[PDB]
């Protein structure tokens, strides 16, 4: 499944789970991707 | 979503406090749609 990682999506609830696994928002969500994938064209991840 | 911005003591507050409150409306759903007519159970001490 696809989970929108971008810092302006009010996604579904895999986003939710990846806010309170990390205890962070939206905002530092995209930014740990960054750090994470510099690749990354959109925010859009696999769940593996 | 907000949910996900609570740290691990505020969190605890939720969750304790969210079962006291559903409690004093499945009990008193209970009594007056599910319960059985043969039971007088009138009141959430009838219940216990």
């Amino acid at each position: 499944e696809e989970i929108d990682l971008n810092s302006g999506s009010t996604g579904d609830w895999r986003k939710t789970i990846l806010k309170r696994a990390f205890n962070i928002d939206d905002v530092s969500l995209f930014r740990l991707l960054k750090i994470t994938d510099h690749d990354n064209k959109d925010g859009k991840i696999k769940n593996n | 979503v907000l949910t996900a911005g609570l740290n691990s003591q505020q969190a605890n507050t939720l969750h304790a406090f969210l079962d006291e409150s559903r409690s004093a409306a499945l009990s008193t759903y209970y009594i007056r749609q599910v319960a059985k007519a043969a039971a007088a159970i009138k009141s959430r001490d009838d219940l216990y």
